[PDB]
């Protein structure tokens, strides 16, 4: 159930994650629209990610 | 409200 | 710079804004043919077989 970043992303808002291509995530909440809550498996940080930037491993 | 990928 | 996956799903309905656009509905599946222009992608609809432009932030990997 791991997801992987297809692209780098630089987040400029408080609650959105920045991440690099290849970074791995666990999805915590996909129910609230097309920004998902996720945990980065690099940092352990939780925040929102754009769901079009990640794909299932 | 999603970003366009940087392709 | 491109996308490592090639099979995408529409997150939203879209009405073509030009003759070379696809129109599509939420859930429709696509194979991406050219992502190199960035904001607009060339895709094949796996419903219609038609090829045309889609807005790249309307789709996500399956
Ligand atoms: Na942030």
């Amino acid at each position: 159930t791991l997801f992987v970043a297809l692209y780098d992303y630089e987040a400029r808002t408080e609650d959105d994650l920045s991440f690099h291509k290849g970074e791995k995530f666990q999805i915590l909440n996909s129910s609230e629209g097309d920004w998902w809550e996720a945990r980065s498996l690099t940092t352990g940080e939780t925040g929102y990610i754009p769901s079009n930037y990640v794909a299932p491993v | 409200s999603l970003p366009t990928p940087p392709t």
